[PDB]
């Protein structure tokens, strides 16, 4: 399947305010804020098919970009990664006919 | 105000409030935390001296 | 005093010697950065760390001098 | 005195939720989007001295240029205003 049905959780904003409409972005950045207990990542389950060190490497870009907003003179509305060899792998950009 | 240094059990978030949470949840004797880092205040007339 | 008030709301106020890059990492777990690269400049999240896991050591000699303190301290008990 | 005393109102922003820390400028714009009941503006009570039309263009001018920030694909931190013939007479630029 595309999604994951039966074991997922959320994170949850409660309650916004009732006048609070605004950018996916920012509500999932205050989503984020409210959780404690990251540690150091390590893989317990390979896929037997890839490099899993690309998996490890994508998950720490994904969390220092979200946290590297505050190096910017103005607030941006979407958030473009950068073109880096582990997403570039995952991506499938160098293997085309 | 002037330090970003509040307390390990308040809701101010700052910049610093990710590691004083994590100081805050692997001490025991929480009395002993110095104020600079998420500690409570004992000072009273009886101590200024000290 | 407005000057402390105006370098603590800017990254890396505090400096320090170059042995920090081979102790302390540069960023956390949360991906917050910790020092910058052109002594190197610092962030309050470094002393921070240090004091939440770093290397410890428990000489005694430190506190040498420091005996009459602990006079007040046993007085006012 | 710099700010007046008795006369005071404010707009409210109807209790905040414990997460929530931002910018001034935002906290305003959601405060003033709370309100209805704008109508068009005119002087009730001359400075006798200086000019009003340019009072009246300036609060014209602060909400056209509040209500024109949409237009910005990189929304910024601080709001700088045009310098208008209205604002530098107010200034006292010259």
């Amino acid at each position: 399947s595309k999604f994951l049905l039966m074991d997922a959780l959320k994170l949850s904003i409660e309650d916004p305010s009732h006048e609070g409409e605004g950018i996916p972005l920012y509500d999932a950045i205050k989503c984020m804020r409210t959780f404690f207990g990251w540690k150091e990542p390590y893989i317990v389950k390979p896929h037997e098919k890839g490099i899993n060190p690309n998996y490890l490497l994508s998950w720490k870009q994904v969390l220092a970009e979200l946290q590297d907003i505050e190096n910017e003179e103005k607030i941006p509305r979407t958030k473009n990664m950068k073109k880096t060899s582990q997403l570039k792998w995952a991506l499938g950009e160098n293997m085309a006919p | 105000y002037t330090y970003r240094c509040h307390r390990g059990d308040t809701q101010i978030q700052t910049r610093r409030s990710f590691e004083l949470k994590k100081l805050w949840e692997q001490t025991r004797s929480k009395a002993g935390l110095l104020v600079s880092d998420g500690g409570p205040n004992l000072y009273n007339i009886r101590n200024l001296h000290i | 005093s407005l000057r402390m008030k105006w370098m603590m709301a800017m990254k890396y106020p505090i400096t320090a010697d170059k042995r920090i890059t081979e102790m302390v990492p540069e960023r956390n777990e949360q991906g917050q950065t910790l020092w910058s690269k052109m002594r190197v400049m610092v962030s309050p999240l470094a002393v921070t760390w240090w004091n939440r896991n770093g290397p410890m050591t428990s000489t005694v000699h430190y506190p040498k001098v420091y005996k009459t303190y602990f006079e007040k301290v046993e007085r006012l008990k």
